[PDB]
């Protein structure tokens, strides 16, 4: 999920938009 | 833009930045 | 605990602390 | 809603807890 | 609520949240 | 103290109230 | 992405997230 | 400038990106 | 150093940076 | 006090330093 | 004052505190 | 640079003024 994608690994601001409503 | 490690409160501050009025859902458990 | 006055990103920080590993949803108007 | 209440007035940690998953 | 690791500036932001008007004392040295 | 209780170990919001005035 | 309303230190946090390892410059008036 | 614009009005991430090195 | 305009949790962040391992006390009115 | 001064007016780092332990 | 480790967003929040109206330049690449 | 001086190593608030404009 978000932790693995963005904290454990590395993510872009665009990937972060995957978790918007 | 860039890719960095975003963890904890920094992750949710980034979600707030990116999503803003849309809102967002922080589910660490997945 | 004391009552809170929280705007912007400070609300998301508070939700973060309050919810821990449960996570949360941030859903503003409009 | 909660987002607006905490900012225009006040809110408690107990009210915030309702938004946890 | 939950239990998490709170360190550094995050620890004092949590104390501010929890104590608010009461105030608080951050003494790392103990 | 607070660092050992809350950073090195793990603490609740209630334990954090131990350090309020 | 959504438009932003950022004051004080929140602007510097946003610049930080936006620029990543490129870094940035913060240059207020006056 | 950007510092004032983001605070008195609004600004976008794309405008902020102009201040990266 | 420059003069500061600090409200809410931003005051606690500044105290944190200023005091380091010495820690500090946060004591608002009322 | 300092909490109010830094918010309603301005304060210096040197004034803040007085609140260190 | 003190010396501590200041990293990431905490580093730029410290630069904002210290520099304020002068502004500052965050260049991690050096 | 700043990362090595202040994050990897340790720096004072005065050294941080080295990076002001
Ligand atoms: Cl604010
Ligand atoms: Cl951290
Ligand atoms: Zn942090
Ligand atoms: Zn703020």
């Amino acid at each position: 999920g978000i932790v693995e994608q963005c904290c454990t690994s590395i993510c872009s601001l665009y990937q972060l938009e995957n978790y918007c409503n | 833009f860039v890719n960095q490690h975003l963890c904890g409160s920094h992750l949710v501050e980034a979600l707030y930045l990116v999503c803003g009025e849309r809102g967002f859902f922080y589910t660490p458990k997945t």
